[PDB]
């Protein structure tokens, strides 16, 4: 797993119907490397330190085993 | 901008629930939070038509389970002028 | 002019969804909204007759299937001067 | 700190025994009690995350039995600071 | 905005009635009705993607149950060059 | 004044019929006959609220049972701006 | 005179029959022929009362064989100076 | 290039959404849009063999479920010159 | 030389498909396409007598599999003086 | 998920069967860095910002759970 | 204005009753009572078209269920500039 | 271009339907018959991918019918250079 | 996927027996980068431009669903 950091959060109207309802979040690992998009499966604010997972892990993680991801948030991290 | 998304439930706990999913969910900003009676409290947001539209599906996919319960999502792209007199600020 | 029209659902849900669509529907003006107490709340417009008329069937129609319901609608196509007392302005 | 742990249940009397109950079993600052409407009453405590996890199992497994019973508990680790306007100090 | 949003029905009395709907319901404009033959007409608006998504589900759930009814209602997020000919201002 | 009536029929002769029922039942202006093809033909008059409502209902009961018969009638209380560009004069 | 008398058929051929029957049958003038779409023909004569009942009921009796066959029949006595507006001359 | 790909569909909705994914699945130009009468909808394209190839199978694909769907495509690798005469430029 | 063959299909892609396999198949000259209506669609071609029952068989024998198929196919040796005034050149 | 733009559509006649009707597209993170094909689950124009999946999640939201992908696209943002 | 209500009872006192209720119900006036013989009476009103539609509805609602009960109730929205000489003043 | 379609048949009138088939389909260049023994005659042709993807198609239809049929149809879209003398010129 | 370059032919005689009897290349993104192994379900030549996906999608390309893939050319480029 990474340890990524929160920036802002992504709107986007025209998404597969299979998507669900979770919303969507922009993290990079330090301000100003390349960023990333994760479903957000905790509720987390900007400039948090947070959990990734990347994989079919990721996609049961956010939903169900066949949702269409690659990248869930799955914690926050208490001090960092 | 101008429109509004709405959110009722039964209960204090899912309000507050649906009240921080939306405003982590999209960029939009809280302007009531209202005790209707007998239980019903309701929770208000406003911004773009696209940012209200994401919040109140993430909201309301939040608090589903929690407490009694959700009883209303609802979002209006755009709102007459006479319903500003009764909508808070 | 002086006709009036009122709607009573259970929560602000439907309220605010019938307002809304009164005042898209017709030439109205909405002079008051009223918790009453257990979860009922009312909203009550004012006009011509045949404008009052097609607001308040707009209203009904668009809040009879969002949240809890509606309770009733009613118009009056003129009331007397002893109700101007206890009607809001 | 900043973390908000709530419990709502049917009466005052559960509500105290569950606000007595947290504030024994852990370190978490009392914030607030709301009567919402139609009997329910809600708890407000806020601290660390491991705290506020502690309490609030206690609190639900206090209250559970007492009077009318629990409605609900929840923790939110950390809130958006729109929220912060609702919450009481 | 660019964003095409389009409804088909059978008739001319369900097209306006849709066209009134969408308009009311969002912040769109309105660019075409047109007459493709064998009773069968169309009405084309556009906007930004989350108005023109309110306005086509509000389109087509007034136009659904007047005369002979609907037949298509689509979105197009955004529309290649070569359709703007095709396309009516 | 501003307010829209609409009948759709299969054909011109309960076209005619509708709208000379119309125009003889109420004070209402008649500004257009449109040919949709497929053999519908629109009839669209324009007026008061009450008036619309007593023409399109005596057109509609007098055109019932001519020819190849009704497909629809609607009335509108009031119209958005947009609608006027594609609504003859 | 003033008096207006129609015949719808399915196709030209009976439509032109009855147009040759009308105007052998009375002393009335033919003011239209119309195509309306889907194969559908309307004719129009002008008249006295009389004139045009006589000439109407000749010309259904004509065409009811002929082709596809008739569809309405219709007289009226006198009409509105609205109506003149759409009618052709 | 010299190639010419076509599709016919019911309708304009399914019509403009295959002419919308052809031009995006490859690099054809868009030469014309017809009504031929019933409600049938053709739309016309050019290009290179390949490109055409993938551009009518990705506009029938897109258009199959859309409104009353798609009637035919068609690819046509070279075509003489006397057809020419009857294409649109 | 003077001798006539023609084709009516449903659609505008399988009248295309079979005027193209015509040209390819003999040495006619297509002198006319024309839309009907209702969606028939008619290729006109002219030339020798067996190059013109070369050309029809191919033709409706390519179009009889595509869209929505072939509704007749004839060949005439020769035509009147007459018909020349409503046959396009 | 990523952040990707369109340059172009790409072409190849002879694909295997079971890649069905789909199109394909170029894109790359910014303009100059290494390019990537995705299937286009949406519709998009070259301009554009999109994001991109990839994995199994690939597989099912282009088509079936057993289609050839692993990297589709599956929505535009909204403002970039 | 210039439209008319009528109300036909049998007896005298539903016919008070019917026009007691019409008169508070509405802004209408009442223009005359008229005895037709063998226990008729019909009561005429005359006011706007909305006014006479609320006036005729209350007053048959009031006096279904007094004496010998309600026989007929009717609205014209306008009348003919003959019948004026046959109606009260 | 560089791109093979081969098609083997059993005898020679087939081929030179299938060869024909494809050389007016497509603009592919014929660059080889061959008997290879036993009654199997194979064509080939030379082009790109997608006028040779094309030719195959359309001459394996044609002469599926004609003869004792077709036996083999392939596209190789380039080769090594090594079949490059076995191939004919 | 990936647009790849063929440079040539790889040969192991000693191969699990499940690699069947399929080709193998050897690829890269442009000359000089580092060099990657394919298995080849189109056939062919040095200096041909290539789409290339790995996953269990490469799986499933090359063969089976239980291929011992995860790198297969699914297409030839028209024109690049």
């Amino acid at each position: 797993m990474k340890i990524m950091q929160v920036e802002k959060t992504l709107v986007s109207t025209n998404r597969i119907a299979d998507m669900g309802h979770k919303p969507l979040l922009v993290v990079w690992e330090k301000p100003g490397a390349p960023r990333q998009v994760a479903v957000d499966a905790i509720g987390c604010i900007p400039g948090d330190w947070v959990l990734c997972v990347g994989s079919s892990a990721a996609r049961e993680a956010a939903g169900s085993k066949s949702y269409p991801s690659d990248l869930t948030i799955i914690g926050i991290i208490d001090q960092w | 901008g101008i429109a509004l998304g709405m959110i009722e439930t039964r209960g204090l706990v899912p309000a507050i629930e649906a009240a921080d999913a939306m405003t982590k969910a999209a960029e939009v900003r809280l302007v009531g939070r209202q005790f209707v009676g007998g239980g019903y409290v309701t929770v208000l947001v406003r911004g773009e038509t696209g940012a209200v539209n994401a919040a109140v599906r993430a909201g309301a996919d939040a608090c589903e389970r929690v407490g009694d319960g959700l009883v209303a999502a609802h979002i209006i792209a755009r709102v007459h002028s006479e319903v500003e007199n009764i909508l808070p600020k």
